[PDB]
């Protein structure tokens, strides 16, 4: 069974996540419009990626232990891991009836062509692609994907991480409890092998994360290319 | 570094 502990840190997970995931995405109306007709998708996808940080931030100050980490390796770990779990959630919106992200209307239906249009090529897209269909094959309990996406930000290996033994007990604790839910709460076939692929997830998005760092890092060189990003989106992944 | 943003959001 699931000791009340791990009971109480899958609640609290939930919770966070129901309160920094709106699945309305109403708040998209705030945004600057998408533009299909250069880098015409640039500014609404520069101010989806703001809005998901401050999101991503919201769910993460939530994880159970995360408060006993210093300021500074809070924002390294979420400085690191912003992209990867911005990816990760994004696998709710995601369907593969036509391999885009559906947020409610054709307006914030974003597809393939879309995020080429925000200045990135297929070297990162295609791959991308091949891990939203990997992960949604998954078919994870909402209870999988919010320990996975906890498990994503506290991770004792990001660059620059200070206290890293007390970043990995954390983090093991989430482990843990992701290893008893699957085999207490996940029932065969799907429950195969499901935390080592899982864990094969958090490494593939270690790649993504790598080559979105390398063009943005070349997109955001251009000075107006980076006129059309936002503040938050400049002190998380870079200012030239 | 300086990351007053992402400071601010993390406060309590
Ligand atoms: C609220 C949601 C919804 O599920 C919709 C979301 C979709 C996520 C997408 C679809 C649009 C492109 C996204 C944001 C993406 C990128 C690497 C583009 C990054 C652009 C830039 C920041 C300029 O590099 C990786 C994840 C991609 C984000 C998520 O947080």
């Amino acid at each position: 069974k699931l000791s009340e502990e791990q009971q109480h840190i899958i609640a609290i997970l939930l919770d966070a996540h129901h309160k920094t995931y709106d699945p309305t995405y109403a708040d998209f109306r705030d945004f600057r419009p998408p533009v299909r007709m250069p880098l015409s998708m640039l500014p609404h996808l520069a101010d989806l990626v703001s809005y998901s940080i401050q999101k991503v931030i919201g769910f993460a100050k939530m994880i159970p232990g995360f408060r006993d980490l210093t300021s500074d390796d809070q924002i390294v770990l979420l400085k690191s891991s912003a992209i990867e779990v911005i990816m990760l959630r994004s696998n709710q919106s995601f369907t593969m009836d036509d391999m885009s992200w559906d947020c409610g209307s054709q307006d914030y239906k974003y597809d393939v062509t879309d995020v080429s249009k925000a200045g990135h090529t297929l070297e990162l897209i295609e791959p991308l692609i091949k891990f939203q269909v990997g992960l949604k094959k998954l078919n994870l309990h909402e209870e999988e994907h919010v320990l996975l996406m906890a498990i994503c930000i506290v991770s004792p290996d990001r660059p620059g991480v200070q206290d890293a033994k007390l970043v990995e007990a954390i983090q093991d604790r989430l482990s843990n409890t992701l290893q008893t839910y699957i085999r207490c709460r996940h029932p065969p076939p799907g429950s195969h092998q499901l935390y080592a692929k899982m864990i094969q997830k958090l490494a593939d998005l270690r790649s993504l994360n790598e080559e979105h760092s390398k063009q943005y890092r070349s997109l955001s060189f251009q000075p107006e290319n980076s006129m059309k990003l936002t503040p938050l989106v400049l002190e998380v992944f870079g200012n030239e | 570094k300086n990351h007053p943003m992402l400071m601010n959001l993390l406060k309590d």
